[PDB]
């Protein structure tokens, strides 16, 4: 029991932490590509201009 | 004929500020592609991250 059991939570930190770290560490896209708006919004103001 | 030379000069005069007004307006296309090229070199960050 004690085996089975360490087993299927282990398993379940393994899992866990995996979309842990995808998901923590990933999430910097968004600060990242701020500029994919940040700027092209003074491309087209540019135009007029 | 004293009139000749005006209207021969007009055209020539009309067409310098018309040149003017043109390079006035290419400016636009260095910005755009500065604007471009900088924010696309930016983009590569999201790949090599």
């Amino acid at each position: 029991q004690f085996g089975s059991t360490l087993l299927s939570l282990l398993e379940r930190k393994d899992s866990l932490s995996f979309d842990a770290y995808q998901m923590i560490q990933s999430g910097d896209l968004y600060r990242f590509s701020i500029d994919l708006q940040q700027q092209d919004i003074d491309i087209n103001k540019a135009s007029l201009e | 004929v004293s009139e000749s030379y005006r209207r021969r000069r007009q055209e020539w005069e009309l067409q310098y500020k018309q040149a003017e007004w043109e390079v006035n307006s290419v400016e636009q296309q260095i910005n755009l592609q500065n604007m471009q090229i900088k924010a696309a070199n930016k983009r590569l960050e999201q790949v090599e991250a």
